């Protein structure tokens, strides 16, 4: 299979080269954004609008943290494995927690963006006109959000081309799929309104999804699965969640198979799963139902 | 020198990244189709009215319903792209993309693009779709869906042969003007 080997090696080299040469461009764009728009706000001479003064941390988030992570550590690691594309996933395992900063960044994106269109006015447009930059401020700001969702695609491409070392690539792919999932979960949780308790008191969020719930007719209840609770919340008009009820996971129990529909499963509380007090939830697909069953059972096992 | 922003939205298999690479580089990628397409901005002269067109690619943001709409605010025009050899994307156009785009941007114009025009007449794709009781999307179906979602214009393009690819962005620019 000479053709197979040729295609595999050529595509692998192309993917690794793109992985390095786009990381370099991302670092360059972050540096330009820091040295062009942020610098005017911090150590500039122009008249800052009254509504955006002393608020550069809100607008730019922790972009400086991301830059100092990529510019000093991550790129040097990605350049080490340029001749060994099969092990690049390892670089995504050692610094797995270091990407948690991205989870922060997206959470600040709705806060920052509105501010630019609420009090900045024509400040950054005038800065771009004076500096003669092609990109606007939002074009630079959106870049980490795009970049966190590009590693998974490259890892998937490298997954189908490697014959050995598939485990390392698979682990890196799992990490780089988990990170955007947590970023989306945090943005969903940020709209939870009315919770009369402490968010951190419930542990970490694990899953969130919208279901049809029959209260012991089907009513929509977005569910949040924390390590110590399950929160049923209604969704009302924007997209804000109203805290409706919670169930302690230790007392929770699951019925996996419910007759009449393959997408329904039951949750109950108390020692005895007595009838007429069963919360019936209809998943959107078989895969969603199975994943929710597995995660809920894992939570229950953890609590005991 | 008016600045115009164009955001492409579609499923993963539609082929938006290649759709943009072939337009910007004026050549099909060839052996390797790029995975990453950084935001684009260039001067385009249309009808004696030069503009600065910027192109936004939303690849990799399909399975993230909250990270995805971060690029929607302040968008001049949308390109809702589907594939002509995959009716699933054609249904997701009216199921997923149009409701979200019209919810976040109630007044932004939309152009309905159908990609992979070159594979429509292939005798292998047709057989593979027949094995699953599927047929390629014809032009009248695309036109009907474009009239359904109130899109400004329905267009078909092919990144491999660049047939109709230059007209898509010109029509998108002309929609704003």
């Amino acid at each position: 299979n000479a053709e197979e080997k040729r295609k595999s090696a050529r595509r692998k080299e192309f993917i690794m080269a793109e992985l390095i040469q786009t990381e370099k461009a991302y670092v360059r764009d972050l540096r330009e954004c820091m040295d062009t728009y942020l610098w005017e706000m911090t150590s500039g001479v122009e008249e800052i609008p009254p509504g955006i003064v002393n608020k550069e941390l809100i607008i730019f988030g922790n972009m400086q943290e991301i830059y100092e992570f990529h510019n000093n550590i991550f790129l040097k690691e990605l350049e080490k494995y340029e001749q060994l594309p099969e092990d690049v996933g390892h670089c995504f395992v050692t610094w797995a927690d270091k990407f948690q900063m991205y989870v922060t960044y997206c959470k600040n994106k709705p806060d920052s963006t509105q501010l630019i269109l609420e009090h900045a006015g024509s400040y950054f447009d005038e800065i771009q006109q004076r500096h003669g930059l092609a990109n606007s401020i939002s074009s630079y700001l959106i870049k980490p959000v795009q970049r966190i969702t590009k590693y998974q695609l490259l890892l998937k491409e490298l997954l189908t081309c490697c014959e050995e070392g598939k485990g390392e690539i698979k682990d890196g792919l799992e990490v780089m799929l988990s990170v955007p999932k947590r970023a989306n979960d945090a943005m969903h949780l940020s709209m939870l309104e009315g919770f009369d308790e402490n968010i951190e008191s419930q542990g970490e969020l694990i899953l969130q999804e919208s279901f049809q719930v029959w209260d012991p007719k089907g009513r929509e209840r977005h569910l949040f699965l924390f390590e110590m609770s399950l929160v049923f919340s209604k969704e009302v008009k924007r997209s804000k969640y109203l805290y409706k009820s919670k169930l302690f996971t230790s007392e929770l129990g699951v019925t996996e198979h419910v007759e009449g529909d393959p997408c329904k499963f039951a949750l109950w509380v108390g020692r005895t799963p007595t009838s007429d007090n069963k919360i019936v939830l209809k998943a959107s697909s078989i895969e969603n139902k199975q994943d929710w069953i597995k995660h809920i059972r894992e939570v229950i096992q953890e609590r005991t | 020198m008016q600045a115009i922003k164009c955001v492409v939205v579609g499923d993963g298999a539609v082929g938006k990244t290649c759709l943009l690479i072939s337009y910007t580089t004026n050549a099909f990628p060839g052996e390797y189709i790029p995975t990453v397409f950084d935001n684009y901005s260039a001067n385009v002269m249309v009808d004696g009215k030069p503009v600065n067109l910027g192109l936004w690619d939303t690849a990799g943001q399909e399975d993230y319903d909250r990270l995805r709409p971060l690029s929607y605010p302040q968008t001049d025009v949308f390109l809702i792209c589907f594939s002509l050899v995959s009716p699933a994307s054609f249904e997701n156009v009216r199921a997923k993309w149009y409701p979200e785009v019209r919810h976040h941007c109630p007044n932004t114009p939309i152009i309905l693009v159908g990609t992979k025009l070159d594979l429509r007449d292939d005798k292998d794709t047709i057989e593979k779709l027949k094995e699953k009781k599927l047929t390629p999307i014809t032009y009248p179906q695309g036109l009907a869906m474009a009239k359904e979602i109130g899109a400004v214009k329905y267009l078909e393009c092919s990144a491999l042969t660049q047939r109709g690819l230059k007209t898509v962005f010109d029509e998108a620019i002309r929609a704003v003007l």
